[PDB]
RNA sequence: AUUCCGGUUGAUCCUGCCGGAGGCCACUGCUAUGGGGGUCCGACUAAGCCAUGCGAGUCAUGGGGCGCGCGCGCGCACCGGCGGACGGCUCAGUAACACGUCGGUAACCUACCCUCGGGAGGGGGAUAACCCCGGGAAACUGGGGCUAAUCCCCCAUAGGCCUGAGGUACUGGAAGGUCCUCAGGCCGAAAGGGGCAUGCCCGCCCGAGGAUGGGCCGGCGGCCGAUUAGGUAGUUGGUGGGGUAACGGCCCACCAAGCCGAAGAUCGGUACGGGCCAUGAGAGUGGGAGCCCGGAGAUGGACACUGAGACACGGGUCCAGGCCCUACGGGGCGCAGCAGGCGCGAAACCUCCGCAAUGCGGGCAACCGCGACGGGGGGACCCCCAGUGCCGUGGCAGCCACGGCUUUUCCGGAGUGUAAAAAGCUCCGGGAAUAAGGGCUGGGCAAGGCCGGUGGCAGCCGCCGCGGUAAUACCGGCGGCCCGAGUGGUGGCCGCUAUUAUUGGGCCUAAAGCGUCCGUAGCCGGGCCCGUAAGUCCCUGGCGAAAUCCCACGGCUCAACCGUGGGGCUUGCUGG
């Protein structure tokens, strides 16, 4: 699977880096959040924490999925801005 | 049957001056009473969320608003219902961004980016005059605001002139009159967002408003109403359009 | 008042049992491998819409009129039913066989990717045919002019290998 | 597709009606694989009756106090504050300034909100919670003691209202308006409170204006009936006053005799109004449940309190009519809110999950609540895209034998998806196997002159017409044609219909000229000249919400759908 960053965007008010990326998986299924996070952090020098994946989406026939990710400066601002359902869905918090 | 005032607003019934999706949902933010009208203003949350894109939901927008990270006319505004309007200035000092609110040739409101120097001035149109106790003159402006002046200098302020003012402290500079060579910016009607110079005024009897003719720099002439002709300069503009 | 209801996009004939119409539609159905009469009827309705737009615009004075004229001509050129140096009278000479030729099933046959129209329909529906980059499964897609050369077999598909038994049986025709 | 076909005669040409053939809505028979989108589903009869559970709350940074742990922190209730007048349901009544559009209020009210200019001084009081004692079957409720406030009251000062006499500073098209000076009088504010801290945050009262929302007025516009022709008596106006937030016969006292009407008043019938919808080549005809804007109602009817706002669906009082609990003294209730039930009928769903998204109220905020909203469940509601196999050889006339292939769909699984799920999307394993019917078969009208039964019986039949012993017309069998996950039956509307005719019909003989004349309103009106510019024509300013309609581009695989822009619609009004 390849991961190709299409856009990065900066937010000073909430203190976040928004990231739009494409995933290329020709012949394979839709990949997993763990793997996508590993690749993202390895490639952009980010913390495995303070990083969440809002969605990975597949289309009708593409073998090319899309993603949206957010990288925060501080775990505190993170837990304050982001709701709990994505945190549980990612694994950064135990319900 | 209705026993009182309204507190909701549906999206199919929202004014046309807005950039909004009408079928995505059923409900819209009803603005609160304030400076401008409903047909001439848009709340702040729509700016924070749908124009600039600093938030995707409304909780995030409320959160940034309740921390003084956004100003309007040099003042902090925490209410997501506050109506923003024409000739107003939106300032984000954490990103160095300054926008001025203006309409299009279509009638919709937009954000024109300006500089920090011009972000400290706001033009006002004198809409009426009154004499109040202490024998003082009260000018009633176009955003619903008011200014006090002495009697000695009453003949210098009339009911269509324009006044430039430092926004937060609200001190006057550079009055501009309504004459036959003044620069103009139309704010409503069929010829909205056009610009040009005045040529002729015309009056009518028994309640009908006054009309004015204007010439654009391509040389073409067009008429409109006198209350729609915002004065912004003498020979050239003082702000950015 | 009464609100909106979605309406059909195809028309039915005025009489169901006229010999000439029956014969013609029979021949077309057979020679283009259609499943119903709805498809034929909706292609015919497309044509009739184009034809009515032309009839209306013709000799209409203004600015929106010429705008719509150019829009129509460009749309037809893009679909592939008219050349570039065309005029508003070349529309009224069009027929339904052209609209029928501009669909995937027929193009896949005329291109040599399938031996028959039914085989082409099966390929399209099972997902072995690609457009510029995509997998489309609708044999009535109305291919455009800039895509007719980007139609191939999909990467994941046995037919995409040159030595497939059935692909060799297909190339055995040409 | 600006369309025709069958039927009066032994045969013919006409008029004229009936039927066929197209589309949309409601009920319904037989049959049924799968997805996506959407403003669909107790409207028609009973605005009939309802068992159970939910549909409106929040603030601990307003105040005192109880409990649990270390003055602090957690939790509960009470007083107090804002809200509950929005949102949600329905179509009874209403032929009306109710609705639409243009205008007006110089004749009016407005808590939450914005701007500006100014203020927060001095005293007093009670009473819930808490403790003692209780009563009543309950619903509900009594006495005593103690206490606080952003609770209540009082003085003062600001300020509010009336009147009279003057000055003319402001707006405006125009001052019974605002401002200045004087005079005589009635009513009459406020919480410097709370928090952090060694000044900042949230707040209280007055005034001038705006915004938001409403009340009132006016011109134009839009059903049927003459087997309904005269109606009205505070009825029409005036003078003077009361009352209202405010103009006004809205009401009162007095003076007059007016007001509406054949260009159809009054009366009676039906009916929420529009944007819109169906149909048609178009003119035109018909409808107005679902989504938006406005209005009205909450078992029928009448009347009031609190509040900025109600004569108040989930708050009050009474009468009528219905039902329930009771310890028989007395008490309580009305789903046209979500689901669920009875009844009525031809005729309409789960007593489900959530406040994550869109929004509202409360709160400095964090945040809580919401049967609104969102999400799934059941349903031949409407629209879009597909499936029920393909290839080659051979034999027949689309089928069969043979040999290979594919997996939309099906069976099972891993990810993503989702508030959590499900579905959908990507991948893997198996395997042509898991999936066509309904009406018709004499002509109109496409398609059998084939076979067996019935024998003027039984039955068919929109219409014409078959059937009385070789039935192409009944019943069945085998074949065939139309449409196709759909196809038929009943009722309603448009079209067919130039059978309602402005475009565009007819009246010697077929329906149809008054028995004939004179004349009122009304409609139609000879030729030239001068004027005006009301109708009419052109150009331009301000209005006719959005959705809906047409076109192009772009985003969900294309589409249906959504978005950006350009045009129309809004049957028109108005300033030059």
């Amino acid at each position: 699977m390849e991961i190709k960053v299409t856009e990065i965007r900066e937010n000073k008010l909430l203190g976040r880096k928004e990231i739009y990326f494409d995933v290329l998986h020709e012949g394979e299924p839709t990949p997993s959040r763990e793997a996508v996070k590993g690749k993202l952090v390895a490639m952009l020098d980010l913390d495995p924490n303070t990083t969440v994946i809002q969605y990975i989406r597949s289309y009708f026939g593409s073998n090319v999925s899309k993603g949206y990710a957010k990288a925060y400066e501080t775990r505190e601002r993170m837990l304050y801005i982001e709701p709990e359902y994505i945190l549980v869905r990612d694994g950064l918090v135990q319900k | 049957a209705r026993k009182g005032p309204k507190r909701h607003l549906k999206r199919l019934a929202a004014p046309t001056s807005w950039y909004i999706h009408r079928k995505a949902y059923k409900w819209a933010v009803r603005p609160s009473p304030g400076p401008h009208s409903m047909k001439t203003s848009i709340p702040l949350i729509y700016i924070v969320r749908d124009y600039l894109g600093y938030a995707k939901t409304a909780r995030e927008a409320r959160k940034i608003l309740n921390e003084g990270k956004i100003l309007v006319d040099g003042r902090v505004r925490k209410d997501y219902k506050f109506p923003v309007g024409i000739m107003d200035v939106v300032s984000i000092p954490e990103t160095g961004e300054h926008y001025r609110v203006l309409p299009n040739r279509i009638g919709k409101l937009i954000l024109h980016p300006i500089s920090e120097e011009e972000a400290k001035l706001k033009p006002f149109r004198i809409n009426n005059k009154r004499m109040v106790k202490g024998a003082k003159v009260q000018l009633n402006l176009h955003d619903g605001s008011n200014h006090l002046v002495s009697l000695a200098e009453k003949d210098a302020y009339k009911t269509s002139y324009t006044v430039i003012m430092q926004v937060p402290e609200r001190q006057i500079v550079k009055v501009l009159p309504f004459e036959v060579g003044a620069y103009v910016f139309v704010t409503q009607g069929k010829n909205v967002a056009r610009k040009g110079k005045i040529v002729e005024v015309r009056q009518f009897p028994m309640g009908w408003p006054d009309v004015v003719t204007i010439e654009d720099e391509n040389g073409e002439l067009f008429d409109t109403l006198k209350e729609y002709a915002f004065v912004i300069g003498k020979d050239k503009p003082e702000i950015s359009l | 008042g009464d609100p909106k209801r979605q309406r059909k996009k195809y028309e039915t004939p005025s009489h169901p049992w006229i010999k000439e119409r029956l014969d013609r539609e029979r021949v077309l159905k057979r020679n283009y491998a259609l499943k119903n009469k709805k498809e034929l009827w909706r292609h015919e309705t497309q044509l009739k819409e184009f034809r009515r737009r032309a009839r209306r615009l013709l000799a209409a004075r203004g600015k929106q009129a010429e705008i719509e004229r150019q829009q129509l001509l460009q749309r037809l050129y893009r679909l592939g039913l008219l050349p570039a140096d065309a005029v508003l009278d070349d529309v009224l000479s069009l027929t339904v066989e052209d609209v029928l030729e501009r669909r995937l099933q027929t193009i896949v046959y005329r291109k040599g990717l399938a031996r028959t129209m039914k085989q082409a329909r099966q390929l399209i529906v099972h997902g072995h045919i690609e457009v510029n980059g995509q997998v489309i499964r609708s044999p009535g897609y109305l291919v455009l002019r800039e895509e007719e050369d980007t139609i191939t077999y999909a990467k994941g598909s046995p037919f995409a290998k040159e030595g497939h038994p059935e692909r060799m049986v297909i190339e055995q025709a040409k």
